[PDB]
């Protein structure tokens, strides 16, 4: 009940001033998420200590900087937990991972509200353009079968899963969209992969996705028409992971200046599970 | 003070009508008025000034009268006329400056500047010539109070205030909604805006409203209402509500559909004009209520479609504006104008001699806080100094 | 009606010149006028009102003359005069109010308001005192048919009108060319835009022209001409001509090169100014032709070059513009202004008592529809009611 | 008043004319540039329009006071009236409007045109000095 | 109205001084006043009533003059005088009851009630006797423009408000911090509360401020300031901000430290009182700013320590309060009090006779809604009806 | 003024109107419920529709009284005025239409036009008293 109904009256001439304070932590925390390729190429192990020591001169006290190491992009896509305050995610671009990188970017860069989907019992729809179905697990093979108004599968027989239509096969993460307003019968390997009916709230701005490799390929917005260039959708050019980390450390003030510590959540999950 | 105004008026008429060669028939009545002024000011010792840097001056009057039997005035006559008129003009100038600088909280209408009180005595009522001017006539009609009125061209009734209200906001200020406005002089300029272009409003229509409370009700105001407020139709970077950060505003303007303006006097709807720009009229009002709407355009050519997306970024922000200018008006209580130099004259005489700050007026006669807080003491004391300035400007200008 | 003005003038003079202590020399001729007025008006019964909510009232005059034996006016004189004067002022106020609410499709200038019609009779022709104000002077001249002239400050000769024309159009509205204009009050803001920035135009010069017709021929008008029409110099989303879709307008303000304004009377060149901004003068005119040119700049820094390509998209849309204020003018027929409160007075008096829509005037008496169709009958009625309102404002404010 | 002043001046005396919105200023639209180069990618200076009774003056900086001392860039514009006014009422507002939308402006020499893409910041610690 | 007050005055003086056995020296002047009042009123004819259930009544005066041929008044004289006086008193009672019920949004000061309007004429100016009472003296000092003043005991200036703000809130309503206030009549009682007793506030001190803006400026007000706002010093169950739920409030009183009450006029500070209690004086003011502070005690007995934890429960809720009484005041305008009965009399007349709800006053003369919006027309009408009510109460109780 | 002043229902021949600014002729076309074979073949239920059913109304205004002045079939006032203008080739004036064609003069019959028309018609009457 933060009184989010009355307007706030400002003034257009007074003044440029300072932000007072906030007492829930001594200071914010910066938080790198890098792939194991970085460590293997660096071939070190005091290097986290050295990077912390170098952030210290940039002006981050010791306990504030944390490092996280995911196996690779697909293995990070499953339940991407951002246990932290200013998250940077170094995504090494590789050919054929364009859609998966886009999936992960659309997942973390935006604020999702997810409900459960009991696939075995009910059919499902999509309320609007902001409603996706997000499936995660060790392997998802989401076979959908759209039904007409009479609960008769069109282009598929509800009793024969072989005729169902595979929108995404064997993915660690799948943000599947289907035509809005049509019931669907879903089928996916419930032992390994789970699925959720997720609506998209506004954007999440703890997270900065740094594409380390190729050209601008991230398309967070599922709309084909729009392809916005968010300020947090960073793109750096690389030959060596030391150079990458040094650039991040050197320019970290701008990295956090383009983000906001405010849009943080209690739980570290990438969505609000609303049952 | 009627005596003061009549003194100034008869000196003006003496300087004008008493000219070489004119018929005595043209100026006989003014001659008798001038003689009355001379004989009823003779022997009276006045003192003026003594506040701030304003010097203390003594005026002693012993002047000759003006002949009557002549049929045509000549230079031998106008020379005496000017020799007296210069001294008298100086006297009224000093008296007016004295009364302008003086001030009070209790019984502001009454005359300060003890010279003016002495004039207000009963001996000097024989000078009262005729109270013709707008300000003196309003003064008399107010003194024996009937309803009266001052007519102003472009009255600076609003206090200078530029501000904004944010109905929707978040600590990154990327998707806002609200109303910017600037009330300055006789201009209102109010601009509502949606960063989402009314994407999720009911029926894709967003309502904007803005209430402006005049400190004094205006009468028979001619007003000009136009769309597309211009001061809020270019990119800006605006300090936050409290100065924490600064948020970017990138307007793209649509027309305000179904605009309406209601002119209110003590609550009730005195006038209401719907979707009617150009010149309008408010017969009597104390509050203005501008209510307009931003409607998402249902049909979008591809350029504007690219401008307004369903997604979150919102690189451009829809705006709908209104300008409302009080071209002329009639008010019970005195106000500054673009047509009359009363406020300028009083403030100039105060600043010239560095009068210490008094009880009621703001420091430096700042019009903004002199119209923001306009209590009756402020109002009637302001009327007194303004009418004295009106008297002075008849001669010293 | 001349007698009505004489009544108002003599009451104003009585209220201003019959004051305590004023000599009888100052007011002898006024007393003679007042006594004549009393003698003429005694033993008459006027009836005022009966239209809309304006209440019927009956006026009966039995007032004694004013004394003449007093050398210098005293109190009791003033109270006797005032108890007469408030009654007379109320009568004149009601007469003017009842006259301002009546129209006549045929013979507008002739009086309405049976009270005023009775005043027009031969009995009351001995009240004719003085015809000094501008409006009564022009009324007398019209009855004495010859040239009439009303001097105006910011005359709102232009009916409100915002609109555009497209000389090159596509259903996608991506490569447009044409003009937009706001004519409002004394403002003409015109802006010619070209989306291609004159690629294929002859010599990269695109000619823009705008024709404005005045409903009355203004005379000796000072006009402020500036470049860069502001209102059409920022991004905008404009409904198409038929309202089907909306197109996007993204200005880049080039200089208007070799501008040329012609002021024309009966379609012949009366005044011409090329590349001459600032204060100009139109001697006597009835239409304004504003012709300017969008000239593509041959030399460009890379920023400008990137703005204006030779290709298809045209993200930024070149434009030029002119602003033309009529600061003051002289017209042969009565108009609203930003200085006089006559339109406000008449409209307020109509709205106060809810006069039903009359034969001649538009509903609510809105100046845009009144001036856009300003037929001679409407001009007659407007002059009559404006003169009456100017008469009323002498006493009532 | 005109014959008043005629007489008062013909017989040397102090006098005056009251004007509503006098056009004391000659028409002048111009600019000065304190930082420049032939590319016109990085400029700093002032644009101004003196017109009738208006002075609309807009300082501008392409770097938004990046390398300026203390992130503050000072702008000053002096305008010298041909004849001194007296007891004037003036209206001062922010946001010089005519220089708050995109423009293409010839250079001082007129050789090439440069693009000007304003973003209206708020002028701070403004000062107005009336001199005689 | 001066005539009406003089009529009531002389009737009261007749009823009080024309008693059996008085000298004629006692009542000579009064008998002359009464006799010429009889002469003035004889031959006239008034009508009263006609609005609501107030019955119409026609008053015709034809009375004999009171004798003057006695030495000591006897019972015959007194009986005849009473036969006259009872009728005249009934007439005055009806005139005042007719004048009280009538309103006019336009020109509220002027007389409604055609009976009193006729009394305002020139024939009845000779009845004027003396204007001694406070209300009529202020009426005269406003008839001419001079500073009036009404002395009030416990003035009902504050409109009835009883409400809170929560500067910290959440749905469970378990940790709150804010202010409650009751403004009523002459009382302000404001109590700031904090559930955490200022744990995490800067320097263990929580600031509270309460601004109350009088609708009219008081003068020479005697005020009584005490700590410990009574009404917010016990358990309560209060509806939520929107009424969706209710929240428990369990005060424990702390002494408000560095309390500071400020009386302000037109923004600027007039009087300051820091850590002052008992009776104080506000010289002249328009708003009151009551600031105080909840300071967590540094040293704390184990009992109070148990009262205030650092954890979440907060079973007892710290509060600091102020009480602020206006014992007396002087006001330019007119207000109801705990002493005068004029508001009660006017409201009683309207309720008695079922007057329809008029334009200006609210229904039932509801004082809270009357003082909330106290426009100048409403104030004018209120002063008129109040002085009429006092005139009535001179004779009728 | 949009107020039904007279109403005649299925009444032909001569009728009267007290005072009227507008005439509303309403009628109907009823398919004949019974039909001789000739008319039946004339009107088929198919598409072609080779003969088209119609229903008409004629309305002469035999005489009237008008507050304003009009031309007539009985009065030579308009003819006199127009002939006098044509015989001497008067330049087209600011109020009357070119040639004084009655159709365009009564299509727009503003009060100024009515005033001038009444004046010239009365002068024509005065002249026609003598010069026929
Ligand atoms: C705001 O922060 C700046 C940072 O350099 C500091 O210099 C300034 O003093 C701060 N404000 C105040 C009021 O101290
Ligand atoms: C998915 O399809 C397989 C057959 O390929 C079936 O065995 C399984 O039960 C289906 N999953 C669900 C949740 O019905
Ligand atoms: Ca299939
Ligand atoms: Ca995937
Ligand atoms: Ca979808
Ligand atoms: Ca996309």
């Amino acid at each position: 009940n933060y009184g989010l109904n009355i307007p706030i009256t400002g003034s257009m001439d007074t003044v440029y001033s300072n932000s007072t304070r906030e007492e829930v932590f001594l200071t914010s925390t910066l938080c790198l998420y890098y792939p194991t390729e970085a460590s293997t190429q660096i071939s070190d192990g005091e290097w986290k200590d050295s990077l912390s020591q170098m952030f210290l001169i940039k002006g981050w006290p010791t306990g504030s900087v944390y490092f996280k190491e995911y196996s690779n992009i697909v293995d990070f896509s499953v339940d991407p937990q951002l246990y932290c305050d200013y998250n940077l995610v170094l995504m090494k671009y590789d050919q054929s991972l364009e859609l998966d990188m886009s999936e992960l970017a659309d997942l973390i860069l935006n604020e999702w509200l997810c409900n459960p989907m009991d696939i075995t019992l009910y059919y499902y729809q999509q309320s609007g353009e902001s409603n996706k179905w997000i499936s995660m697990g060790s392997s998802c093979t989401v076979k959908v079968c759209p039904l007409n108004t009479q609960t008769l599968g069109i282009g598929c027989q509800t009793t024969n899963v072989d005729s169902f239509e595979t929108v995404a096969e064997n993915e660690k993460l799948a943000i599947v969209d289907v035509v809005d307003g049509i019931n669907h019968k879903i089928n996916l390997t419930t032992t390994t992969c789970t699925i959720r009916n997720c609506k998209k709230l506004g954007p999440r701005e703890n997270v900065a996705v740094i594409q380390v490799g190729g050209a601008n390929i991230l398309d967070i917005t599922a709309d084909p028409t729009t392809n916005p260039q968010i300020e947090r959708m960073m793109r750096v050019n690389w030959k060596r992971w030391w150079q990458v980390f040094y650039t991040i450390v050197d320019y970290i003030n701008q990295i956090v200046q383009v983000m906001s510590k405010r849009s943080r959540s209690l739980n570290s999950a990438a969505f609000y599970y609303r049952v | 003070m009627e005596v003061l105004y009549s003194l100034s008026k008869t000196l003006k008429d003496a300087r004008d009508k008493i000219v070489e060669g004119t018929l005595y028939s043209n100026v006989s009545d003014l001659i008798q008025q001038f003689n009355q002024m001379i004989v009823t000011m003779n022997g009276n010792d006045f003192q003026t000034g003594g506040i701030g840097n304003l010097p203390i001056r003594n005026w002693t009057f012993d002047f000759g009268l003006l002949g009557t039997t002549l049929l045509n005035l000549d230079a031998n006559y106008v020379e005496t006329a000017r020799t007296t008129i210069e001294y008298f003009i100086d006297f009224i100038d000093n008296v007016c400056m004295d009364e302008m600088v003086r001030e009070s909280q209790r019984n502001g209408v009454a005359p300060q500047s003890e010279a003016l009180r002495k004039l207000a005595g009963i001996k000097f009522k024989r000078i009262n010539f005729n109270n013709s001017s707008e300000y003196i006539e309003n003064w008399n009609l107010q003194n024996r109070r009937q309803r009266t009125g001052f007519v102003f061209h472009k009255p600076n009734i609003f206090p200078y205030s530029a501000s904004f209200t944010l109905n929707r906001s978040q600590p990154m200020h990327d998707n806002l909604m609200g109303t910017m406005w600037l009330n300055a002089g006789s201009e209102i300029q109010v601009a509502g805006f949606d960063y989402s272009c009314a994407l999720n409003a009911p029926a894709n229509i967003q309502q904007f409203e803005h209430i402006v409370q005049l400190r004094r009700a205006l009468t028979t105001a001619t007003i000009t209402l136009l769309p597309d407020a211009e001061r809020f139709s270019f990119p800006r970077v605006i300090n936050s509500a409290d100065g924490a950060t600064t948020w970017f505003f990138n307007p793209i303007i649509l027309r305000p559909n179904n605009v309406e303006v209601e002119f209110l006097l003590n609550g009730q709807i005195i006038n209401t004009y719907q979707a009617r720009f150009g010149t309008i009229v408010a017969r009597n009002f104390d509050t203005i209520r501008l209510s307009f709407q931003l409607m998402r355009p249902p049909n979008m050519t591809p350029a504007v479609n690219a401008l307004f997306p369903q997604a979150q970024p919102f690189q451009h922000h829809a705006t709908v504006g209104l300008t409302l200018r009080i071209e002329s008006a009639v008010c019970e209580s005195v106000l500054a104008d673009a047509n009359e130099t009363l406020l300028a004259n009083v403030t100039a005489v105060r600043q010239e001699y560095a009068i210490p700050v008094g009880p009621v007026f703001p420091p430096g006669m700042n019009w903004t806080e002199l119209i923001t807080n306009y209590s009756p003491s402020r109002e009637d004391n302001l009327q007194r100094v303004f009418t004295v300035a009106s008297i002075r400007s008849m001669l010293i200008k």
